[PDB]
């Protein structure tokens, strides 16, 4: 389970 | 974007799956939540690549998703 | 409730194992959510007996795992 | 792997 508020945010 | 078959992303590396994921996850987070939408789509791209890829045709539990994601974006603050 | 051990925890047979850490669980989610920690102790429990297992040593990741659970509940009634 | 909020209630 992963719902991690610290990832890296994704740019397309 | 023409969405992406099974048989194709098996055959990608894990970082075209990555961006072939991602900006297909974008897209549809985006729709829900423009803002936040690259921090949640980041959150989902911690899964495993056939559990992100079960989201993007299951519009349902996306919602589902996009909500607990900012459910637990608020409770860090 | 003292905590189990590793090597008790490997020496229980897997129904054993669930009552135990789930127990210990029970206590430590009731803390912060009282009112639901029977299901997100029956949540946590699962995971594979050595995941549990770790959130009984480490508080701070099972306070983040509660969190997670509330979340996940919190989606599914929308 | 997700968590399952169907999960069987835990009692002690």
């Amino acid at each position: 389970h992963h719902m991690n508020p610290n990832a890296t945010e994704f740019m397309p | 974007l023409p969405p992406i078959t099974p048989q194709e992303l098996e055959s990608m590396s894990p970082q075209e799956q990555r961006a072939a994921l991602g900006d297909r996850l974008f897209l549809k987070v985006y729709e829900i939540a423009p803002e936040l939408a690259p921090k949640i789509t980041g959150m989902f791209l911690e899964m495993k690549p056939k559990e992100a890829y079960e989201l993007l045709n299951d519009q349902k539990r996306l919602e589902e998703r996009v909500t607990e994601a900012l459910c637990v974006l608020k409770a860090h603050q």
